[PDB]
DNA sequence: TATAAGTATTTAAACTTTACTCT
DNA sequence: AGAGTAAAGTTTAAATACTTATAT
């Protein structure tokens, strides 16, 4: 009572998101964005029914889309205090509501190749025809309603295969954080329709 | 100007509220009900599934009730008709004739021809695109208050209208500004 | 208290995940 | 390794009612 209940819970905010920041070791820019945008949902009344940890790791995952840092939602749901289905839809819901649109949110499927592929240990041979193939599969039409994560770890196993640097599909799998059948289902898909010629597997 | 020629819409669930106007014992009514469920811990109304129209009812003690799942608002009529029988036949008496509110209905769709959703995104106003999340383009009308969900096949999903002579209202607002450039 | 959100029900779109089987 | 699959899960709206957490 020297400190209003919004101060202290304002508090307990700000350590849940230096915890965050300092387990996936995120740039002071970008900690700072979500801090910003975590006070924006409060002076909005956005917080009104989801939890403090919900909408803090939402803020995250919002600051990262819109400063152009590759990070997955799973890698903040590995680390928050609750599931991907509520971060997604605390997220959804403070992203509509703060006016942050689809093409302030929009992170290049480029940015995504250069991170997973640094995980991968992947040369720049491969990410560039991996950049390649994903430029090729949106002028076909093929992206629209993909998992964007699920296409970048797709055009990298292709890569892989066809610059002789090969990663398995479990492997990209796991740095892009979507599962192995996803990536087997892209890479049937752009290999047939691009007619895409692969050594073995 | 827009060509909409090709542009369909099918409905695939229509929702309604109903007062029957009498309290009801739910313990009671479970028989009027063979295939139904219930579990006060869990949902406070009783979840029952018609067979003629292939419908689910949701009776509550309040006498109320949800009827959803119908193709028709003739199919809701019917529905509040064999239960509001049933009642009858263990004693209910109703102070007025039963009173039906469309509460809302869902329609799939078809513009006919496909979409970049990443190219429709930046420029469709309040519409919501997360690949990563869900396939389609969740786009909000005011009025009349519905979303309709757009796909890159081209195919769409609009809820919330009270009619289809409003789900096509918010179709055209679609159709008109998918046509901005 | 007055607010929201979750619990349950329906329904399509089209995508991912789950949990395996069979090579 | 990885091909492949069926079924379940994800999203949108609404009314019912009954609970739980919290804004003020």
């Amino acid at each position: 009572m020297v400190s209003d209940a919004a101060e202290r819970n304002l508090a307990f905010a700000l350590s849940e998101l230096d915890r965050i920041t300092a387990q996936l070791k995120l740039p002071r820019h970008v900690e700072e964005e979500a801090a910003r945008l975590y006070r924006e949902a409060v002076r909005k009344g956005l917080i009104r029914g989801r939890s403090i940890e919900s909408v803090m790791a939402a803020c995250v995952y919002a600051a990262c889309r819109l400063l152009k840092v590759p990070r997955t939602l799973d890698e903040i749901a590995d680390i928050a205090r609750v599931d991907k289905k509520e971060i997604g839809r605390s997220y959804r819901f403070i992203a509509r509501n703060l006016n942050l649109t689809p093409k302030k949110l929009f992170v290049k499927p480029t940015d995504y190749v250069n991170k997973f592929a640094d995980e991968l240990g992947l040369s720049e041979k491969v990410r560039r025809r991996a950049i390649e193939i994903l430029d090729e599969a949106y002028k076909r039409g093929l992206t629209s309603g993909k998992s964007p994560a699920g296409l970048v770890a797709a055009a990298l196993y292709i890569a892989s295969l066809l610059e002789g640097e090969k990663r398995t599909q479990r492997e990209v799998a796991e740095v892009a954080r979507v599962t192995e059948v996803t990536v087997r289902n892209r890479y049937k898909e752009l290999v047939e329709k691009l007619k895409i010629k692969v050594p073995i597997a | 100007m827009v060509d909409m020629s090709k542009v369909k819409l099918r409905i695939e669930n229509i929702v309604a509220s109903v007062d029957l106007f009498a309290q009801l014992d739910l313990e009671k009514v479970l028989d009027l009900c063979p295939n139904s469920k219930y579990n006060p811990e869990e949902f406070p109304g009783i979840i029952c599934h018609l067979d003629d129209p292939k419908v689910a009812l949701l009776i509550f003690s309040s006498g109320k009730l949800v009827v959803t799942g119908a193709k028709s608002v003739q199919d809701i009529e019917r529905a509040v008709a064999k239960l509001a029988q049933k009642l009858k036949s263990i004693g209910v008496k109703f102070k007025r004739a039963p009173q039906i509110d469309v509460q809302n209905m869902v329609f799939s769709g078809d513009i006919g021809r496909e979409f970049n959703l990443d190219v429709v995104a930046l420029t469709l106003p309040n519409c919501e695109y997360e690949p990563e999340q869900f396939p389609g383009v969740i786009y909000r009308v005011k009025e009349p208050k519905s979303v309709i969900l757009l796909f890159s096949s081209g195919k769409i999903v609009c809820s919330g209208a009270k009619s289809e002579a409003d789900a096509w209202e918010a179709v055209r607002k679609l159709l008109r500004e998918l046509d901005k450039y």
